[PDB]
């Protein structure tokens, strides 16, 4: 629901401050990224949110189905 | 008596395969050669 | 109960064959 | 470049490591008087009477700043692209005239001599380098 | 009564502020003589001291909070956890090194980082040193806690 | 019919529910009159009256009578709305008359709407019910 | 970069050029409309892709289109 | 300049002409609709008076008239509640037996089966049991019969009509100028003196003469009909002196400062009344006397027409320092020229105050027979915490609206607002760090506990019988509060609350209040609270500091406060507006306050509330299972949500069946929100295209053309239904559990 409800520009503005904090911190200055950190894209976020949604859907129901039947009948 | 294989394969599949796989893929996706 | 140890080792050595063949197919599909 | 940097006490919003490594931008303008404006990085600054020079991370920052310099009736603002080689190129306006006005000597770029419902189908252009919008 | 917060280098255009936390002479003393930044050190010497300190403190949470912390094998399990995590850190440093990494950044506090962290060889020397220092620091923390009863008994 | 449908008047579970009937209204015999009215339906083994909707005339009151009643009232509402929208599309500002109703136009239409089936059939046969597919907008295929 | 195209249903009302926050667009001379001007997009390397130009365009089914493409530092709008 | 009254006579004529013109107030809505977007814009812009006019004086006149309209509807609500207590209530039967009659107004009419909601609430009465605590308020007011409630409700109707007439009057007949509103020193003096201090002094007068004698005769247990009417405590002074012997001295020890004579009815007893479980009415009267004197004194600080006093501008300009530049120079012009800035401050601090009121009223129950009524104790706590959270998110919204619209860089130049703008990246990145730290070390400890308990390793949990996390600082503070009577507070007899210590106070066999012990589960849940508040603050503060600009979109304040995006470019810039931060923060406010009210409900039912044995043993409702089950997520699932929702789902065919219906209907509205949250409007507009085709086919297409909801409206509807469904779910759950077990 995080990926489905909160959309991109919030996260992009938040990651810009994390980039500032990393480039202004001492000893953590010694390393950084070869690829620039960005927020997930709009389609990517729909992908990731739907994937989470359906994995959680499947695993919740399969846990309930197996356990409720096998606690009664083995 | 082959139940000793799990104490080899599960730590391999949990640590050695991820570290080697991620190390190769990290060095590969950051390389400017291929 | 179960199968013998030698059968487990034969199954692992036989599984070396499609592992090598899958490595060759996955590298050939990459080019 | 020539100009005085506007008077403010600094911010965390300013130039980051991108300036020293790939690209930096600058806007210059001349002001009739000293007056308070709003920085694109957040905050209040004072422009000088006379020429100014304020460095910015992106070109869009200078276009937003020059958009609010229209509200002070300052219309001689110039934007420069600055590479770490010291190579300064003048980008806006690029012709010398603002792009809202037609100037001669400007050529059409990326004009399609058709309406937009007259693009080819994607299957008609499939397995080739061309897109449906390309000519 | 005067201002304490300044732009860095007297130029307000950078994303920078000289604050008391950022640019105190005591803070600038301390960060600049940490072995990451101390002048007059080879990359091996920096990695060796950084490793020694990190192995030493990383012994602690494995020994006192791990699964075996109530057994007689508690301190040795903590030593093995700290050495395994030092080895993982060394592997991460070597992958960072061999990725042709970007350069270390100067800041308000450190005006100029060492040339050790600017190329691949300085990072590889650092990581080779970090491994040795880390295993040594974890071993010295192991012997100072596991024999702490005897060391108190010598008094 | 199917799955143990006895009459309500013979079902012992219906007779057991009728003894503990709740009063629906302030009438002290709403529950008794409810079960006396429901006594002629068919009944599951739990005591509750099941409805049969296949269209037989023994059970016309289950679904056939409310079907005719709904379809008449719904055609009234829809035909009156269609007549009002068609009457206001010529009066020089149509959108303003959709949020502010002309009562002098709408109220004779809601009075006229009792005979919507005859009006709808005369609308159908004269070709005035539908617009042509070339007259109304579509999107590119 | 992104790709910004202009079609001949342009009427030269200059609104896309005013809408652009990164100076991608400009007005060039023409004879195809009453205003005698088109839009043109020479600086598409500075296109962020924000589609303000398409919002500003008044012709029914736009005379300017942005086709989003390969993302760069300028097109992602990154100040770092 | 002096504070005076200048009034325009007859600014706006009273006529029904504009009631026939919907959207007359906006110049773009006055053209009439073309699409259905117009209809929603008429409601989104109805109270946005900056879009109505650009003149601050007419904006201020509109605001001042609309306040009287709002006061009218609130007084209609309050007189309605008092009228239902007068007429449709078992209040007189409840006064005679406060421990066994359940409080009820709202008889339900007998139609389609709904008279099952008229439960046996005691006192020979059938109706819906109420949890709003009006019975206790009228009890503490000293109301003894229905006729006094009828008089109060009629007076409330008169006062509501008087407010409504005042709102007509100050917009059409006598409307104040701009400088009448900008006398903030005059308004603060009058509010602190008259609206707070004189009000609290008059209320102390009522408490001394009416509430305390009648409630003292009730606690003696006389009768409801033998207690005399309270004007017979003024006319016949001997009835006071029989109860309170300090009245025999009269008013002469007040003026001669012999105030120890008044110690019969102005006590400092500290704890609770053992008969009612409420606060002592003499403590409450003494409270209001002290508070009244302090407020009257405090309302003389500010300069008005006579030279003495303070300029608030001169106070704010002197509070600069070496870290903060010019300090608070310019903040006076922000708060005197922007109504949104004032609404931000008052909304944030009024919400914070309501959360304080909720924490205070459970632990120090003011009203007689309030603490033993566990349904009222649960419901008023959770009600005022929700009012607090909503008002705080409102204060963040109006701070961002100030920052977009009314922020002036010339006024706010090197002051504390300009300096927090210029280091907003440091603030927001450290708050990001804090939120991640608090998340890991609050929720990850629960995940550790889940996994260690599931792996059969409870010796590795963070609990009281394993690795411990004791709340040493809160335990120390509660020790200091237990030891305060006789020590640091020598003139107090009992502690302020029994929540810190002092022993079980039982009323009618049930616990009124007992010490709330704090342990590892309490440590964990307070850090859950710290985490969820800090994340909500991150979202709202980020939306206020970045309302005008970020690194991504520089000219964000040109786009407005409330806008969907700036296109799919720059990677995609969806939800960058300050409005969208209010949107995202409403969910985290919901998350935080749901965990707060769940903590409250299960901590009280497990460790405070319950029945007291005749020996003195406390037997709690859920039996002390908070200590070992509130430390995992499986425990909160099973032992709280699964176990306590047994009463809302078994509630059909009974008096609590409307709670089960609301439970399912709220799950419905909650799930129905997600269609609006997870989708976007391109789908819905394209579906409306084919439906408009089928209407164009049958000649039923409307001229007001159908549009899908705007991106902002889709988000607004989604969060409104998400909040409505989730809060109504917890409402029906709380009601049906606590009306059954407590
Ligand atoms: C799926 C593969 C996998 C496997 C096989 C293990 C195996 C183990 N985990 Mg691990 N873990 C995994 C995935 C896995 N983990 C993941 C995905 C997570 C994230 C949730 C964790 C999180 C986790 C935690 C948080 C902890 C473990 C611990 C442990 C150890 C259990 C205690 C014990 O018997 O050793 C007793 C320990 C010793 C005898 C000393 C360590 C010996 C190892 C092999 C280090 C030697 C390195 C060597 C110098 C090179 C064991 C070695 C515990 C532990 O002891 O870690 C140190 C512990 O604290 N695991
Ligand atoms: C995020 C919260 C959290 C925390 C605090 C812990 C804590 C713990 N877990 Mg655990 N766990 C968690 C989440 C958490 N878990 C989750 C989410 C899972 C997934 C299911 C597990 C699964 C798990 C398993 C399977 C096991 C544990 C175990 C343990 C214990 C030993 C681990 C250890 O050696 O740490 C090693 C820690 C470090 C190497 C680093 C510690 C970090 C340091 C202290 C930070 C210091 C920062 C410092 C203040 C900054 C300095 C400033 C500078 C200027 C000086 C420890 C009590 C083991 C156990 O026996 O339980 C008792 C075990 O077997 N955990
Ligand atoms: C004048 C009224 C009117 C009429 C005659 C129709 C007619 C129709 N609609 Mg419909 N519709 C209306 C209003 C109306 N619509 C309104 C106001 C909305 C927005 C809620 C819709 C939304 C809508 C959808 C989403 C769909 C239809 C569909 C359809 C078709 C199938 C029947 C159906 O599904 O009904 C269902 C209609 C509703 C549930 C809408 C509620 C009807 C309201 C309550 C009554 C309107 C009466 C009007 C306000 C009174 C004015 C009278 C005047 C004197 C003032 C049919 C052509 C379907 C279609 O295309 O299938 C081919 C379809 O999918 N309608
Ligand atoms: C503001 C708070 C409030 C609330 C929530 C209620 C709620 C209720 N009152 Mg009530 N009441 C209130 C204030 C309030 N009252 C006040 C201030 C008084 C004193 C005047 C009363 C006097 C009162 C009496 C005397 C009675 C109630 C009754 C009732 C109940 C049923 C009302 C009903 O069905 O009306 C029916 C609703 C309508 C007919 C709606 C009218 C629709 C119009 C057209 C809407 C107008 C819109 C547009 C502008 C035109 C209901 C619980 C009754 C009681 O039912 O229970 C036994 C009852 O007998 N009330
Ligand atoms: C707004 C507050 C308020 C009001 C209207 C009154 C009103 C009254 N008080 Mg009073 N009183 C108040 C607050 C108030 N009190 C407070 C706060 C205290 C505590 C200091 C007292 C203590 C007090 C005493 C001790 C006496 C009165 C008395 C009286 C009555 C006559 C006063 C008089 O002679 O002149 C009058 C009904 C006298 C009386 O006859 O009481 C009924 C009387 O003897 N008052
Ligand atoms: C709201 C309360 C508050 C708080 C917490 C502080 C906190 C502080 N002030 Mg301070 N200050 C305040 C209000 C406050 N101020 C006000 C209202 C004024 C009047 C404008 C000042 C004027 C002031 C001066 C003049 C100085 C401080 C200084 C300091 C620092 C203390 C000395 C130290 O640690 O070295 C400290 C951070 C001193 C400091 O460190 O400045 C560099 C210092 O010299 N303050
Ligand atoms: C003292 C309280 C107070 C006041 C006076 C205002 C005043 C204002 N707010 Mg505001 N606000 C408040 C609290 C307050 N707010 C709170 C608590 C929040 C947090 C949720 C907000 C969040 C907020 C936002 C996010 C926005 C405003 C805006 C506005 C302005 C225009 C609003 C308008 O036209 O109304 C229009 C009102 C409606 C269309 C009604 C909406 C229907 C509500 C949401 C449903 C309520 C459900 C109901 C209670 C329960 C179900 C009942 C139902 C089944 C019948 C106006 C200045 C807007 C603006 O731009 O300001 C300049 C804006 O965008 N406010
Ligand atoms: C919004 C909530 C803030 C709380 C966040 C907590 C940690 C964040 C700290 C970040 C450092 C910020 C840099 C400050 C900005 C800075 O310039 O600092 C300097 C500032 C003083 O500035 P000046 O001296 O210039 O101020 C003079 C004028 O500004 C007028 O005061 O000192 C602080 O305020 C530090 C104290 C904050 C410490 C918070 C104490 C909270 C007290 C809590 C009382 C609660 C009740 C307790 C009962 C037991
Ligand atoms: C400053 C400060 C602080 C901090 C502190 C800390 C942070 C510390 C740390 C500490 C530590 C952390 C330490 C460490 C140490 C270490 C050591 C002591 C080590 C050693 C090692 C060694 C000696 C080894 C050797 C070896 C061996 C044995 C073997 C072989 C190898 C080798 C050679 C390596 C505080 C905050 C409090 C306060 C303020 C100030
Ligand atoms: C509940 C309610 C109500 C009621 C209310 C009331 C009934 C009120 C009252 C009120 C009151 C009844 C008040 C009063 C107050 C008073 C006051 C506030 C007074 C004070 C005074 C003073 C301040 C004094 C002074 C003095 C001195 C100090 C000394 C010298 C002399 C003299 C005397 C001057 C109503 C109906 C509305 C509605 C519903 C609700
Ligand atoms: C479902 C959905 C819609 C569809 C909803 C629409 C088009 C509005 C809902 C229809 C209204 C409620 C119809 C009102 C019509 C008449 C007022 C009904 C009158 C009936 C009388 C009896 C009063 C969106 O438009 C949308 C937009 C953006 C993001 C998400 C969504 C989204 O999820
Ligand atoms: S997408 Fe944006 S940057 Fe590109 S041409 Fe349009 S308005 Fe300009
Ligand atoms: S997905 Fe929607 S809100 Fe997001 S950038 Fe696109 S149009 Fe805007």
């Amino acid at each position: 629901f995080m990926f489905l409800i909160s959309w991109r520009g919030y996260w992009q503005e938040l990651i810009e401050t994390l980039v500032w904090a990393h480039e202004r911190t001492p000893i953590a200055n010694l390393v950084r990224w070869k690829d620039k950190p960005v927020a997930l894209s709009i389609v990517q976020a729909r992908v990731v949110g739907l994937a989470h949604f359906t994995v959680g859907y499947v695993l919740t129901y399969a846990a309930f189905l197996i356990a409720s039947t096998a606690g009664k009948f083995g | 008596d082959a139940s000793f294989l799990s104490s080899i394969f599960v730590p391999v599949i949990g640590w050695v395969v991820p570290i080697a796989t991620f190390s190769f893929l990290f060095l590969y996706i950051e390389r400017e050669d291929v | 109960s179960s199968i013998s140890d030698t059968q487990v080792y034969i199954a692992l050595v036989v599984a070396l064959i499609p592992g090598l063949l899958a490595w060759r197919l996955a590298t050939e599909l990459y080019k | 470049l020539s100009g005085k940097t506007p008077l403010f006490a600094g911010s965390t919003g300013g130039l980051l490591t991108k300036a020293v490594e790939e690209e930096k931008y600058a806007i210059t303008w001349t002001s009739p008087k000293a007056q308070v404006f709003e920085l694109p990085t957040g905050g209040a600054a004072t422009m000088h009477e006379g020429e100014n020079l304020l460095y910015i991370a992106r070109k869009e920052y200078g276009i937003a700043l020059g958009g609010q310099l229209r509200k002070f009736k300052i219309t001689n603002y110039k934007i420069y692209r600055i590479l770490p080689s010291g190579e300064t190129t003048f980008i806006h306006p690029a012709d010398g005239v603002f792009p809202e006005k037609v100037n001669a000597g400007r050529e059409k770029v990326r004009f399609n001599a058709r309406s937009i419902g007259e693009n080819p189908n994607p299957s008609q252009v499939k397995f080739s380098g061309k897109a449906t919008y390309d000519a | 009564n005067r201002e304490v917060v300044f732009p860095a280098g007297r130029d307000p255009q950078w994303g920078n502020l000289e604050t008391p936390v950022n640019a105190s002479p005591l803070v600038k003393w301390f960060i600049n003589n940490l072995p990451a930044y101390r002048p007059g050190l080879t990359p091996f010497r920096r990695g060796l001291e950084v490793g020694m300190a990190h192995g030493y403190f990383l012994f602690g949470p494995f020994a006192k909070l791990g699964p075996l912390r109530d057994a007689a094998n508690a301190n040795l399990a903590g030593l093995l956890g700290a050495i395994g995590l030092v080895v993982l850190f060394t592997l991460a440093l070597s992958l960072y090194a061999n990725s042709n990494p970007p350069t270390a950044l100067a800041s308000v506090t450190v005006p100029n980082p060492p040339d050790a962290f600017q190329s691949k060889e300085g990072w590889n020397n650092f990581a080779s040193a970090f491994l040795i220092g880390g295993i040594g620091g974890a071993v010295v923390a192991y012997f100072l806690t596991s024999n702490l009863a005897l060391i108190q008994g010598l008094v | 019919l199917g799955a143990d449908l006895t009459p309500c008047a013979e079902n012992p579970a219906f007779q057991a529910l009728a003894k503990n009937a709740r009063n629906t209204t302030a009438d002290p015999q709403s529950g008794q009159k409810r079960f006396e009215r429901y006594s002629q339906a068919l009944c599951g083994p739990e005591g509750y009256p099941h409805l049969i909707v296949d269209g037989r005339l023994d059970r016309a009151g289950d679904f056939l009578i409310p079907s005719i009643l709904f379809l008449y009232i719904a055609g009234w509402i829809g035909w009156v709305g269609r007549a009002y929208l068609q009457a206001i599309k010529k009066d020089s500002d149509t959108e303003q008359k959709e949020i502010q109703l002309d009562l002098g136009i709408a109220l004779p239409i809601i009075a006229t709407g009792f005979a919507w089936p005859a009006a709808a059939v005369k609308e159908l046969l004269s070709g005035e019910l539908t617009a042509k597919d070339s007259e109304i907008t579509v999107s590119p295929r | 970069s992104h790709t910004v195209k202009i079609y001949d249903t342009c009427i030269g009302c200059t609104q896309c050029v005013r809408a652009c926050p990164t100076d991608v667009l400009e007005m060039v001379p023409w004879d195809g409309c009453k205003a005698a001007q088109v839009a043109s997009s020479p600086r598409t390397e500075d296109c962020v892709g924000c589609k303000r130009c398409e919002t500003a365009c008044p012709t029914d089914f736009l005379s300017i289109r942005v086709y989003l493409g390969a993302e760069t530092t300028r097109s992602m709008g990154l100040a770092y | 300049k002096k504070a005076r009254v200048i009034v325009d006579k007859d600014p706006v004529p009273t006529s029904f002409e504009k009631w026939a013109q919907p959207g007359h107030f906006d110049r773009t809505l006055a053209r009439g609709p073309k699409t259905t977007t117009w209809i929603w814009n008429l409601h989104a812009l109805a109270h946005d008076f900056d879009t109505h006019t650009s003149d601050l004086e007419d904006i201020s006149r509109k605001i001042f008239a609309a306040h009287f309209g709002h006061l009218a509807v609130v007084t209609i609500w309050l007189s309605g509640m008092i009228f239902h207590g007068a007429k449709f209530s078992n209040y007189e039967a409840w006064l005679s037996d406060p421990l066994n009659v359940r409080p009820s107004a709202q008889v339900v009419w007998p139609i389609v089966g709904q008279d099952i909601l008229n439960g046996d609430v005691g006192g020979g009465f059938h109706g819906i049991q109420i949890t709003s605590g009006l019975f206790q308020v009228w009890r503490g007011w000293g109301i003894t019969n229905s006729f006094q409630l009828y008089c109060t409700a009629i007076g409330g109707l008169v006062l509501a009509g008087l407010f409504l007439f005042a709102g007509w009057f100050h917009y059409h007949k006598r409307a104040p100028k701009l400088e009448w509103f900008q006398n903030v020193e005059s308004m603060l003096n009058h509010h602190l003196q008259v609206l707070l201090g004189c009000g609290s002094l008059g209320w102390a007068g009522h408490l001394i003469h009416v509430s305390a004698p009648i409630n003292k005769l009730m606690d003696a247990g006389v009768a409801v009909k033998d207690i005399p009417l309270p004007h017979e405590f003024i006319l016949n002074k001997s009835l006071l002196i029989d109860l309170f012997p300090g009245f025999a001295a009269g008013l002469t020890p007040f003026f001669t400062l012999n105030w120890g004579q008044y110690a019969d009815f102005l006590t400092f007893k500290g704890g609770l009344n053992p008969v009612t479980g409420g606060l002592w009415m003499t403590d409450i009267a003494h409270h209001h006397l002290a508070i009244a004197v302090v407020f009257i004194i405090a309302g003389h600080q500010y300069r008005t027409n006579w030279g003495i006093g303070h300029s608030i501008k001169e106070i704010l300009e002197n509070h600069k320092g070496p870290f903060t530049g010019e300090g608070h120079k310019g903040l006076y012009e922000n708060l005197t020229t922007s109504w949104h800035a004032q609404l931000a401050t008052n909304l944030a601090f009024l919400g914070s105050l309501t959360i304080i009121i909720a924490h205070h009223m459970y632990a120090m129950p003011p009203y007689p027979y309030l603490a033993t009524d566990y349904a009222t104790q649960l419901c008023i706590f959770t009600h005022h915490i929700w009012i607090g959270g909503f008002l705080i998110v409102g204060g963040a919204a109006h701070a961002a609206i100030f920052m977009v619209r009314d922020y002036d860089p010339v006024v706010n130049q090197n002051n504390v607002l300009d300096r927090v703008i210029r280091h907003r990246d440091a603030i927001i990145s450290h708050l990001n760090w804090v939120c991640i730290f608090l998340g890991f070390h609050s929720f990850g400890l629960y995940i550790h506990n889940d996994t260690m308990r599931a792996l059969g390793r409870p010796q590795d949990m963070f609990s009281d019988t394993a690795i411990q996390l004791q709340p040493v600082f809160a335990q120390w503070v509660q020790n200091l509060h237990t030891l305060a009577p006789g020590g640091t507070a020598p003139n107090a007899l009992e502690p302020v609350s029994y929540a810190f210590g002092g022993g079980v106070l039982a009323v009618g066999g049930k616990v009124a209040m007992m010490p709330i012990a704090l342990g590892t589960a309490d440590f964990l849940i307070h850090h859950i609270h710290a985490f969820t508040i800090h994340v909500t603050v991150l979202i709202l503060l980020k939306g206020v500091l970045f309302a005008r600009s970020s690194r991504l979109i520089p000219d964000k304040a040109n786009l407005g406060f409330r806008f969907p995006c700036d296109g799919p470019g720059r990677g995609g810039t969806c939800q960058v507006s300050g409005w969208d931060h209010v949107f995202l923060g409403l969910f985290w406010m919901y998350n935080s306050l749901s965990i707060v009210i769940f903590h409250f409900s299960w901590k009280m039912q497990s460790d405070v509330w319950g029945t007291v044995d005749a020996a003195g043993n406390v037997s709690h409702i859920t039996g002390g299972n908070f200590a070992q089950s509130a430390i995992t997520i499986n425990g909160w699932l099973r032992d709280f949500l699964w176990a306590q929702a047994s009463q809302v789902i078994n509630s059909y065919g009974s008096a609590l069946s409307a709670y089960g219906l609301m439970f399912l209907g709220a799950h419905f509205v909650w799930a129905f929100s997600l269609m609006f949250l997870f989708s976007g409007r391109g789908y819905w507009q394209e579906l409306i295209e084919s439906i408009v085709w089928a209407h164009n086919k049958l000649k039923v297409a409307p001229a007001i053309q159908p549009r899908a909801l705007s991106i902002t409206q889709g988000r607004a509807v989604g969060v409104a239904h998400y909040l409505l469904g989730g809060i109504a779910t917890t409402w029906a759950f709380f009601h049906a559990h606590i009306l059954s077990v407590g």
